[PDB]
């Protein structure tokens, strides 16, 4: 989910921290709806792409001698 | 003295649990207010002293009662949020 810094830049507005509890309240209960495509457009306007770069470890490349 | 004995304040032992018998038997002077009457009786209570008492009892029952009495009829509304959102 946006944080609620990111949230008072979407709407530049200033928010309590309740205020943006209540919003996120009701978007989770969006989803478990059966909410269509125009209803899920709208979610992920408010979900943001977590930094989730794998914690996979990168493999060095396989050389070659002489 | 001049009663019957084995009637009053007596209590039947089932099974050998002599635990649930004494527990039985308290029971029944508790709510008959006997126990509470002894310890009271140790002591002479001084006559203002029992009315201001007996006074600040029936005052808080009262009070316990009709504090019950409210919560119970405003927890009726204790459901989920039938307008979340507004």
């Amino acid at each position: 989910w946006l944080i609620k810094e990111e949230l008072e830049e979407m709407l530049v507005e200033k928010l309590s921290d309740l205020d943006y509890m209540q919003f996120i309240r009701l978007l989770e209960k969006l989803l478990t709806s059966q909410c269509g495509a125009a209803e899920e457009e709208f979610v992920q306007r408010f979900r943001r792409s977590v930094t989730l770069e794998s914690k996979k470890q990168l493999i060095e490349p396989v050389q070659y001698d002489e | 003295a001049k009663h019957l004995k084995f009637i009053a304040r007596t209590v039947m032992v089932q099974e050998g649990n002599v635990e649930s018998a004494y527990r039985t038997l308290n029971r029944i002077l508790t709510m008959d207010g006997l126990i509470e009457d002894i310890k009271h009786r140790r002591y002479y209570e001084k006559p203002c002293r029992r009315r201001q008492r007996e006074s600040y009892e029936r005052c808080r029952r009262i009070y316990n009662m009709e504090m019950a009495r409210k919560i119970n009829f405003l927890m009726r509304k204790n459901r989920a949020d039938p307008w979340q959102g507004c």
